[PDB]
DNA sequence: TTAAGCAATTCGTAATCATGGTCATAG
DNA sequence: CTATGACCATGATTACGAATTGC
């Protein structure tokens, strides 16, 4: 904690993996992968070993009324 | 970045300078040549290269008169004057003063007010040394001593105390942005070892120059460098910036040459590694102190003449000072044109009765020249909202994020360095486009006063300034009353209406520029005004002097002429070729920027009037102004008279004409016939034949024709224009009511103009009656925008609001939870709307910020905004057309449609289903009741052409964002709470989201697993 | 040391007056 | 238990003070 924090937070603005504000964070890990684009095996095992955390399992700007 | 060109062979004794002016300045000097007060000034040549000007020999002064005494007329007592008292106890009256030039001199001078004679009489003229010497010698000379060896017995009054650089300008004849000459083996370059940064640096006495005045081929405008630039700050969440703990990330900057249709420079300097931008430099620190450094260098080097910006003087500059002095970089606050100066944050203020009042910071900058363009539209606009958004889309057509586009990747920096750049376009667009600079020139061209005092001053120092200028050419003194106070005289009359709807033409006549050719055309002036007793005992009334309805005398123009009618008369000229060239234009805004620059010259005209009977202010003679009106008056009621009187029945005419309105300088005749054109040919008629009976250039014309005519009381009324016949009709006039205010809502201000347009243009009140209903009606079922019940009131001088409870105050001295560091300050405008409470009593209890009941859902009051908001203004308009049961017929119409309304304990609901047809809770989550079951497929089929245009509704409005974005790929960040598209496109979710499950009552259509 | 003017319509806010409704006491 | 009187408040209307616009 606090360094899963930036990893994440990291994997939210490349632009590789699609334009995302409107959906999970492992619907977009899992829609890369389908077209298997190059998801990295590490934004994964951050969200497996958690709960139903809404600080983990969302996407950055899930408040704020865009 | 790109440099000046290079001055390659100039030389002083054959070859001279013509450079054009921007700035003047003071500066107190060393290295005499063998006064201490020497003038710089700043320019740039007709090619681009930069030119100071420094200035010697020069001293202030002012004037006194000589006392009848055997003192002044002698020499011995005018160098006694000269010499100090060397007594112990003149040590109050010989040392602040103490040895200074002040000197001895005789002339034959006059003072300004009144009207004695044409004999003058003797003044002693005093210099100083320094001009910060003529404050304590003014403190010593009239209540200090002037007991020496009886020569100027206390006391003699000061005449002519006035600004330094004023003087030097009215000396000279040199004015704001003129054309300069140093003649041929006048003026020595090298004479100057290079103190400040410019390229030609010269040094000249001050009777060497020439002064071009602006006419003919000397009405050009040198090739200026403007720029502009746009800062970023990356903050913490809720708290706004402070210069303590936000960095400064990106700053950027444009930067064009004066009369080429395109930029020059576009430079963007960023905090961390970036992407490249076509059309731009891209520079990357890892520091912010090189980043500092490096816009200092930048802003040295390419060594601009005027800085834009906006916002620019109470954000950007203070933020960028107070983080370089926090981070120790020694070098930066250089940023002026004298080498060894820095600069430093001061605070001003202005208050005035015609803008309000506003507190401001300044930086200092010598040789450059400031333009934010807030304050120029804050001086000369009256609008809704100030904001970059707002004036952008009424003129053009459009914190915690941005800290996590700058912790991120290096095309998020680039996104965020694009709309920067953008940010920093923006004023530059409207500077050219407004025609601002163009006109500030043009300002002080006429009236003679710098660039810098036309955002920093009032309508005072112009005046001063022509007036000063046209009392050298006689000979006169101005003198220094001042008195706390005087009171009122009276105003302007109003002739009492006949009010109501009219539907036979009336038509407008008015006297143009009225009070200029009042005090033009009966030779009223400071230098003309006849005292009570100086007639006496000349007994000669007859063309020597004339008598005002207040009861002054004034003297004819064959014995004088005044100084106020010269200084009218050529504003007035000044106004006459504006409108001239105003009308050759096809350009809509362009037009209108024209009437903005005539408009400006009659408020000029005006102001000059409005001098007069100022009672705190610098020269006021009420005498004159009371004489004004009442020439006014009388002119009004005789213009009333006479159209009332000349055409009637029994003079020929067809019908006799009755006046319905007058105000002060229009008349509103109503003349009887419903034929545009035969009202048009009386009323020009009319105009022309009233117009001789007066002086010149007093003169009555026609003005236009209303067809049909709608008067609700003194200054409120509407009506449609007629300009031509065959030009048909050209738009609606509504002088003074409820949809050109900004006190109201935007829903009753568009209400008010489709109430009348359906009620003038197709003369429909059935349409009217059930547009109001539908209004009334969709207010009640809650789906009016939250844009439309925006009210904004200004925030002014704070003790005022002491005084009594408001609703706006209350909202800003209530601070926010999340930011006690943005908030409303004095003379801004606070926006608000009005939820429902109990607080019956108080309606400054219930008011709340439109972001704020945005993310907190907070209920509005609809009957509020029913009976305080739109129904009053309803029953202005809408009565005079028929009786009372016209209020009843709005009431009723409101009536059959106030009974449709749609709206701790409230969260444990249990979620209770409800019929569809009859609205009966009732066990189980079937959508039909038992007894209404038959009548299904209809209920079905009632609700989904509801869905149907939801539908519709959603995919409009989340792709206009797209491509008011510019981009079709990637996310909408725009929370812009001056667009009606947010929060509109926030409440087509949530119909959706419940429709789409009203729906789903019913059951499926098919399956969905084969 | 520094500052154009006044006439207002108009609506809001506050205070005062009137009118009824509720509670308590007495018969 | 019922009726009458007193008090109390609450609501509505009228009069005054204040942001903006017409001149
Ligand atoms: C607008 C305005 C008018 N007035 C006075 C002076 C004017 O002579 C008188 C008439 O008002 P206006 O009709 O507004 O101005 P005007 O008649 O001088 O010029 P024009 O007809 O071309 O529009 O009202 C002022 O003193 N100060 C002002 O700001
Ligand atoms: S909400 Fe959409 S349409 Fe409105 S200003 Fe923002 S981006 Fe433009
Ligand atoms: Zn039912």
């Amino acid at each position: 904690e606090e360094a899963e924090l930036e990893l994440l937070r990291q994997f939210d603005l490349a632009w590789q993996y699609g334009p995302c504000t409107g959906i999970t964070r492992l619907q977009r890990w899992c829609r890369a992968k389908q077209m298997g684009l190059e998801p990295p095996p590490e934004v994964w095992q951050v969200l497996k070993t958690h709960p139903g955390d809404p600080r983990f399992q969302c996407s950055l700007w899930h408040l704020y009324p865009l | 970045r790109w440099l000046r060109p290079t001055p390659p062979a100039l030389d002083p004794q054959t070859e001279p300078l013509i450079f054009q002016q921007l700035e003047i300045d003071h500066y107190v000097g060393p290295a005499q040549p063998v006064s201490v007060p020497v003038l710089r000034a700043f320019g740039v040549t007709d090619e681009g290269f930069s030119v100071c000007c420094h200035i010697h020999g020069f001293a202030p002064y002012f004037y006194t008169p000589a006392p009848p005494g055997f003192g002044p007329e002698h020499m011995g007592d005018l160098q006694r004057e000269l010499n100090l008292a060397i007594s112990r106890d003149s040590r109050g009256g010989r040392e602040l003063t103490g040895p200074a030039v002040l000197a001895v001199e005789l002339c034959s001078r006059e003072s300004m007010f009144g009207y004695h004679g044409h004999g003058p009489s003797p003044f002693l003229r005093i210099t100083v040394a320094l001009p910060r010497l003529v404050a304590p010698a003014r403190r010593l000379l009239e209540q200090g001593i002037r007991v020496a060896g009886l020569g100027t017995p206390s006391f003699a009054p000061y005449e002519a105390n006035v600004d330094f650089e004023i003087r030097f300008m009215v000396d000279t004849d040199i004015v704001g942005c003129n054309w300069l000459e140093l003649p041929a083996g006048k003026y020595a370059l090298r004479l100057k070892e290079k103190a400040t940064q410019c390229q030609l640096e010269a040094d000249v006495l001050w009777s060497d120059v020439v002064s071009h005045p602006p006419e003919g081929p000397w009405q050009r405008i040198a090739p200026l460098r403007v720029l502009s630039f746009d800062i970023e700050c990356a903050g913490r969440k809720g708290i706004f910036p402070e210069p303590e703990r936000d960095p400064v990330i990106q700053i950027c900057s444009l930067g064009l040459r004066w009369g080429e249709p395109e930029p020059f420079l576009r430079l963007a300097l960023t905090l961390r590694p970036c992407a490249p931008i076509l059309g731009a430099k891209v520079q990357s620190y890892e520091k912010e102190e090189d980043l500092l450094q490096a816009w200092s260098t930048f802003i040295r080097i390419m060594d601009p003449d005027v800085i834009t910006g906006y916002n620019i003087q109470n954000f950007d500059l203070p933020y960028l000072i107070s983080r370089a002095q926090t981070l120790k970089v020694q070098t930066f606050p250089f940023l002026g044109r004298v080498a060894g100066l820095c600069s430093n944050i001061r605070d001003s203020s202005f208050q005035s009765k015609q803008t309000g009042r506003r507190d401001t910071k300044v930086v200092s900058m010598v040789g450059r020249v400031q333009m934010d363009m807030l304050q120029v539209l804050l001086r000369e606009y009256k609008l809704r909202s100030y904001t970059l958004n707002a004036v952008s889309f009424h003129f053009l057509g459009e914190h915690s994020i941005i800290t996590d586009l700058q912790n991120g990747n290096d095309q998020t920096r680039r996104r965020l360095a694009v709309y920067c750049l953008k940010d920093a376009y923006l004023p530059l667009r409207l500077l050219e486009r407004l025609m601002v600079l163009v006109n500030a020139v043009e300002m002080a061209r006429v009236t003679g006063v710098p660039l810098s005092y036309l955002l920093s001053r009032g309508q005072q120092v112009k005046v001063v300034s022509q007036l000063l200028r046209q009392a050298m050419h006689e000979g006169l003194l101005m003198p220094v009353v001042k008195s706390e106070g005087g009171e009122d005289y009276t105003g302007a009359t109003v002739i009492e209406p006949l009010k109501g709807y009219y539907d036979v033409p009336i038509a407008t006549l008015d006297f143009s520029s009225l009070y200029p050719s009042i005090m033009m055309a009966h030779n009223l002036c400071y230098t003309t005004l006849l005292r009570p007793g100086t007639a006496q005992k000349l007994g000669l009334t007859e063309d020597q002097f004339i008598r005002t309805p207040t009861g002054d005398e004034f003297v004819k123009t064959s014995v004088r002429k005044g100084l106020l009618p010269q200084i009218l008369e050529n504003l007035l000229s000044a106004r006459k070729r504006a409108k001239a060239e105003l009308a050759k234009e096809t350009d809509p805004l362009r037009r209108q920027v024209l009437d903005g620059r005539q408009l400006a010259l009659k408020v000029s005209a005006n102001s000059v009037y409005g001098f007069t009977g100022a009672q705190v202010g610098k020269l006021p003679c009420l005498e004159i102004s009371q004489s004004v009106t009442g020439f006014g008056r009388q002119m009004i009621e005789k213009t009333k008279q006479l159209v009332e009187s000349k055409y009637t029945v029994e003079n020929g005419y067809s019908t006799s004409a009755k006046v319905v309105y007058g105000d002060t300088d229009s008349v509103m005749c109503r003349f009887g016939v419903s034929s545009v054109a035969e009202a048009m040919a009386l009323g020009r008629e009319a105009a022309d034949w009233v117009s001789g009976h007066f002086p010149s250039p007093i003169r009555l014309e026609f003005e236009k024709v209303y067809f049909p005519y709608l008067l609700i009381s003194k200054k409120r009324y509407a009506g449609l224009l007629f300009s031509s016949r065959p030009d048909a009709h050209d738009r609606m006039d509504c002088k003074g009511l409820e949809a050109v205010r900004r006190d109201n809502c935007p829903l009753v201000a568009n209400l008010v103009t489709a109430s009348l347009r359906r009620l003038l243009i197709d003369r429909d009140p059935e349409g009217a009656v059930a547009h109001a209903q539908d209004v009334i009606s969709d207010l009640l079922c809650n789906r009016i925008d939250i844009s439309q019940l925006v009210i904004t009131k200004e925030l002014t001088r704070a003790a005022s609001d002491y005084a009594g409870k408001q609703a706006h105050v209350e909202l800003a001295e209530r601070m926010r939870k999340r930011d006690p560091g943005s908030a409303p300050s004095l003379g801004d405008r606070v926006p608000y709307v009005i939820i429902s409470a109990a607080k019956g009593v108080a309606a400054y209890m219930k008011s709340e910020d439109p972001l704020f009941v945005l993310e907190h859902s907070l209920p509005i009051d609809t009957q509020y905004y029913l009976e305080q908001q739109l129904a009053k203004p309803l029953l202005r308009i809408f009565e005079p057309i028929l009786g009372e049961g016209r209020a009843e017929a709005v009431l009723l119409r409101g009536d059959h449609t106030r009974c449709k309304t749609v709206l701790g304990l409230l969260a444990f609901a249990k979620r209770r289903n409800c019929c569809i047809g009859c609205r009966t809770v009732l066990s189980h989550q079937g959508a039909v009741c038992e007894f209404c079951q038959p009548r299904e497929s209809e209920l079905y089929q009632k609700e989904v052409s509801h869905l149907n245009a939801l539908e519709e509704r959603f995919s409009r409005l989340w792709t206009q964002c797209q491509r008011c974005q510019g981009s079709l790929h990637e996310d909408v960040i725009c929370t812009s709470r001056d667009c009606p598209i947010f929060y509109m496109r926030k409440k087509v979710r949530k119909d959706l989201e419940d429709q789409e499950q009203l729906l789903r009552r019913f059951g499926p259509p098919g399956p969905e697993a084969w």
